[PDB]
RNA sequence: CGGUCCGGCCGGGAACUCAAAGGAGACUGCCAGUGAUAAACUGGAGGAAGGUGGGGAUGACGUCAAGUCAUCAUGGCCCUUACGACCAGGGCUACACACGUGCUACAAUGGCGCAUACAAAGAGAAGCGACCUCGCGAGAGCAAGCGGACCUCAUAAAGUGCGUCGUAGUCCGGAUUGGAGUCUGCAACUCGACUCCAUGAAGUCGGAAUCGCUAGUAAUCGUGGAUCAGAAUGCCACGGUG
């Protein structure tokens, strides 16, 4: 059928670095690859006072960006298998495969 | 081949195909009189073929989402000019001169900490 | 006309002229109007004897005017008379549901005294 | 705050997990069931013979680094106060302050 | 208020009224459970109820039925 | 009036996370309370290891330390025993098991935590303030630092009124998002109370 | 405007009749930006004045304003402890915005039905020059003509 | 383009909308005037953007022994079979008053009914909860989908159309109170939110005085989130008309 792999991670150069590795090596390995696609980032946010008493006014506004990455996996050559399923991905991004 | 024009404003955007024959609008599979109630607004779509002359010369099939009213219709008009000026170019002198050529780059601004709004700011007591 | 109230509805449409009755707001105005089987947008006019009568008769059902108001002071009495804080709110000239006093309780408590 | 008051949520935690996980989770079903015991059910009496800090509504969230009752953000575990001073050393992965 | 399936009650109180009830009436009876639904067979006794500081002795009536024991035990006192 | 955390406004520009794993926000929380609990651990035990920095990472079900140390071998002890201890019991903290990462910091003078942490230290030792600010500026330059202040703050050798005081050499361009600004803190708890140490060094641009 | 000066932005002219002037109106009649239903009080306010008044639905409007229009006005002014009016010689393109605005509010101002009939009957009292609008005018040269010592 | 359940729905198409990673672009650069041939300003062109294009983050040396020992930390001091500690009920919600900040109004630029077009940005597994069925209703039972550009919260409201009310303390306004209920929660008396029926206060535009806002702003209209079992007219954020 096919693999599908889901990428999120919080930083964007270092999450395309690891789709980079995968299709790649798919495109090496003589996988056919569809994406990688760019997915809606979900970026968070967060507003807290900045002072420990009072002040109301003063605050800090953080946001945590989720960024999403789509690689698609055409055909599952077994030697393409064995290539995407033991490299060495940046610890820091969440991988999900679908069957 | 049909002729192509991207138009936004605010949240909207709007694809406009340009193709020769007549005075037909169609947005959104619907008729211009029905996808706008207010009659004003339909002048705007309608605006881009004034300079430029359409009366049964070509057809417009445009179509769009995002944003209300007028931003819909402001991104239609928008999106035609550069469908038209996708025809010629020539033409263009006339749309920058109409004001139709432009990007109106003017979004709603953002609620910021503090403020009832964007800018309204809380009432003030001396005391 | 005159209904249970004895009460003389005023000259207009319907749905809104039995309104008039104590106890008649419009979700029973609009069922009695429609239980009966006449048009809400009518006036008095036309609204002939026959057709009157047959309304007070499908408003009859309900409790209203002296009837109700009878019945709904009988209901703040037994508070008072029950000792319980919802009728000592009322033997005091003070709002019952809970509402804030420090301030603002003055629908309740009328205008204020200096 | 207080370590007595720390002690006691950590009670409260226990005792919800002991018992309001499941004991009261069927004892509420049963409460609810429509269909059969409308009348003896006895139920509603023995929700009550429990302790009080099995109810999990009895938990409140705390600042897991001080104790702080008041500006607790579930996201991270700690109020308002403690998430800015770890954000600003860098300890909240993919927190920065934004604008827009 | 409460929803129609249960009418509210603590236990060690309501086993107070069963006890009350057979071996007839003693002194006032000490309880806190202001948030309890008065029953039927209450209708007689005398149920001191805290109001905070001090149990407030009260003559339960046909009338009290349904009411919470609290709605007659003052906890402020506007002077 | 007040400025910003210089490190903080710099993350993602110039400046790196100390924590760099992800997770979802069921465990978010629960992750974060974890790193709490291991820097903890380690801050103390390591003390006298002049250790200036904690990364913590989580690949999959694991979690990997690394201390940025200015002393490695105080922090390995004979033949990797003082590691291993530190091991197995930041996996016991952390639930996962658990790596360890040993990053030497070869220039000290220039790591704010530990110029921030020295002065503290010796604030206690009962080091006048004038001095070991002073040593630390003429050292930080010394070694090639394009700039660098160090404050001080509240009863300077015990006085009862209390004062705050810095020093600064070279360049520190704060507006500057570009700039390599290395930020860090240190508190002396001394028998007069607490003394509170800022340090900024500035590396370059870019 | 202590140092910026600036030039004023150019509004669009009236759907209907092509008027940058009627723009103005519309827009000063306008609440929470309720353009749709502003020029509708203003189109069926002018065809209630149109229709039943002689026509001429541009000029009607400029009847009726040319009426309301004000040559002078005062400006206060605090000099040596004193607050002085001293007159003012005004400007023609506000001539027209007082003109219209003081058309608008005298016609809220007033006891008839909807704000359209309202709307016209003021531009009829103000083509007839008569009513609060004009008055309105009056009041400023009365005022004008007393303090003309200090022009 | 092929296929019709007339649904992008399936073949596909990779064009376009959009997603998000990288890049181009705007610098008084050009022309003209003013201005000491200066800086600069002004006007025009080209251009999506023109003079820091719009918004944000960014807050120097310092001032006010300004605020926080109740976030935490901490010198000194004080209690220690009590100033610590456990539990139940109560109080923080009181009410002759005064002030500050708000919401909702007084109405035909409107109220009501029916019909109906167009957003953005968020949230979600002890969660968001569709469809179906029951209840006038708040909701209840049954039960998919979804750790989500897929499923759900979720029908935007202003607006437009037709009809009605006809300037009245009203078909304006909703306070207050009676009656009966829903759900959360061991538990809604003190004190939760919401619904049904009935009730229908003050208020017909506010003295002296006083605040916000220079443009997609003010004004007005809905929408979402944090906290949170439940409890927003506050707070933070979103776009519509303008
Ligand atoms: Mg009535
Ligand atoms: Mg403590
Ligand atoms: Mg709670
Ligand atoms: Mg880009
Ligand atoms: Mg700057
Ligand atoms: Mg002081
Ligand atoms: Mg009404
Ligand atoms: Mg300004």
């Amino acid at each position: 059928q096919r693999i599908r792999i889901r990428l999120k991670a919080f930083d964007h150069r270092l999450i395309d670095q690891a789709t980079a590795e995968i299709v790649e090596t798919a495109k090496r390995t003589g996988a056919q690859v569809r994406g990688p696609i760019p997915l809606p980032t979900r970026k968070e946010r967060f507003t807290v006072l900045i002072s420990p008493h009072v002040n109301k006014d003063a605050r800090d506004q953080y946001e945590i960006r989720t960024h999403l990455r789509l690689v698609d996996i055409v055909e599952p050559t077994e030697k393409t298998v064995d290539a995407l399923m033991r490299l060495d991905l940046a610890a820091g991004v969440d991988v999900q495969i679908s069957l | 081949n049909q002729y192509y024009g991207t138009g936004r404003r605010k949240s909207s955007a709007a694809r406009v195909f340009i193709k020769p024959g007549n005075g037909k609008i169609v947005i959104n599979q619907r008729s211009l009189e029905q996808y706008f109630g207010r009659e004003t607004a339909r002048m705007v779509v309608r605006q881009p073929l004034e300079l430029v002359d359409m009366v049964e010369k070509l057809d417009l099939y445009i179509t769009v989402k995002g944003g209300g009213i007028s931003g819909q219709a402001g991104a239609i008009r928008h999106g035609i000019t550069r469908a038209l000026m996708e025809y010629d170019e020539s033409l263009r002198s006339e749309l920058r001169k109409a004001g139709f050529v432009t990007r109106d780059a003017r979004q709603v601004e953002r609620k910021k900490v503090g403020l009832r709004k964007a800018r309204r700011r809380p009432q003030f007591s001396k005391r | 006309a005159r209904i249970a109230g004895i009460n003389i509805p005023d000259h207009k449409h319907a749905v809104i002229a039995l309104t008039s009755i104590y106890g008649v707001g419009k979700t029973r105005s609009k069922a009695i109007l429609a239980a009966a089987g006449i048009a809400e947008d009518v006036k008095i006019s036309e609204l002939s004897e026959g057709q009157i009568d047959t309304l007070r008769d499908e408003v009859a059902k309900f409790v209203v005017e002296g009837d109700l108001r009878r019945e709904i002071s009988m209901s703040i009495k037994r508070l008072m008379d029950l000792g319980c804080y919802r009728g000592l709110r009322h033997r005091r000239g003070l709002p019952v549901r809970g509402q804030r006093t420090k301030t603002n309780a003055r629908t309740r408590k009328g205008p204020r005294k200096p | 705050a207080k370590q007595s008051m720390k002690a006691r949520e950590v009670k409260r935690v226990a005792l919800a997990d002991k018992y309001f996980a499941k004991r009261a989770e069927l004892k509420a079903i049963i409460s609810d069931v429509n269909a059969s015991d409308e009348d003896r059910w006895n139920a509603v009496l023995k929700l009550q013979t429990l302790p009080r800090d099995s109810s999990p509504s009895r938990q409140r969230n705390r600042c897991r680094q001080t104790g702080r009752p008041h500006g607790f953000l579930r996201k991270f575990g700690l109020s308002r106060i403690k998430v800015r001073e770890a954000a600003m050393r860098g300890e909240i992965p993919g927190l920065k302050k934004a604008s827009w | 208020r409460s929803l129609k399936k249960g009418p509210f009650i603590d236990l060690h109180l309501l086993k107070k009224v069963e006890k009350a009830v057979e071996s007839g009436d003693k002194k006032p009876l000490r309880t806190w459970s202001r948030r309890s639904t008065i029953f039927p067979n209450m209708i007689g006794l005398t149920i001191a109820v805290h109001n905070g500081r001090q149990h407030v002795p009260v003559f339960v009536t046909d009338e009290m039925v349904g009411h919470k024991l609290g709605e007659f035990a003052p906890t402020r006192t506007y002077r | 009036g007040q400025k910003v955390h210089p490190n903080g406004i710099r993350l993602g520009i110039v400046k790196p996370w100390n924590s760099t794993w992800f997770a979802n926000t069921k465990e978010f929380a629960d992750n974060l309370d974890s790193d709490f609990k291991v820097r903890q651990y380690l801050t103390k035990e390591l003390a006298k290891a002049s250790v200036s920095r904690i990364v913590i990472e989580r690949p999959a079900k694991s979690i990997r330390v690394t201390i940025h140390t200015a002393r490695p071998g105080i922090v390995i002890g004979k033949k990797g025993e003082d590691v291993e201890k530190l091991r197995k019991v930041v996996a016991d903290i952390a639930g996962v098991p658990a790596q360890i990462n040993i990053a030497e910091v070869r220039k000290p003078e220039l790591d704010a935590k530990l110029v921030a942490d020295s002065i503290t230290s010796q604030l206690e030792r009962r080091v006048m303030f004038r001095r070991a600010m002073k040593r630390a500026v003429q050292n930080a330059m010394r070694l090639g630092a394009k700039g660098i202040k160090v404050e001080v703050s509240g009863r300077l050798g015990g006085a009862e009124i209390a004062r705050t005081e810095w020093y600064r050499e070279g360049r520190v361009p704060l507006h500057t998002l570009r700039a390599d600004i290395d930020y860090n803190t240190s508190e002396a708890h001394t028998t007069y109370g607490v003394i509170g140490v800022k340090v900024w060094i500035f590396k370059g641009e870019i | 405007p202590r140092r910026r000066v600036i030039g004023q932005r150019k509004i669009l002219p009236d759907p209907k009749f092509g008027s940058e002037l009627l723009a103005k109106f519309v827009n000063i009649l306008m609440v929470d930006g309720k353009k749709s239903t502003a020029e509708s009080i203003v189109y069926s306010a002018l065809e209630t004045l149109a229709q039943r008044s002689g026509k001429s639905e541009l000029e009607a409007f400029e009847v009726a304003l040319e009426n309301v229009r004000p040559t002078v006005e005062v400006k206060s002014r605090r000099v040596g402890g004193s607050t002085y009016q001293v007159p003012v010689e005004v400007r023609p393109v506000r001539r027209n915005a007082l003109a219209m605005r003081w058309i608008v509010e005298a016609a809220r101002k007033r006891g008839d039905k909807s704000m359209a009939l309202r709307l016209a009957n003021e531009l009829s009292d103000a083509a007839e020059n008569k009513g609060t609008a004009v008055k309105k005018r009056e009041d400023v040269h009365r005022m004008a003509e007393a303090n003309k010592a200090f022009a």
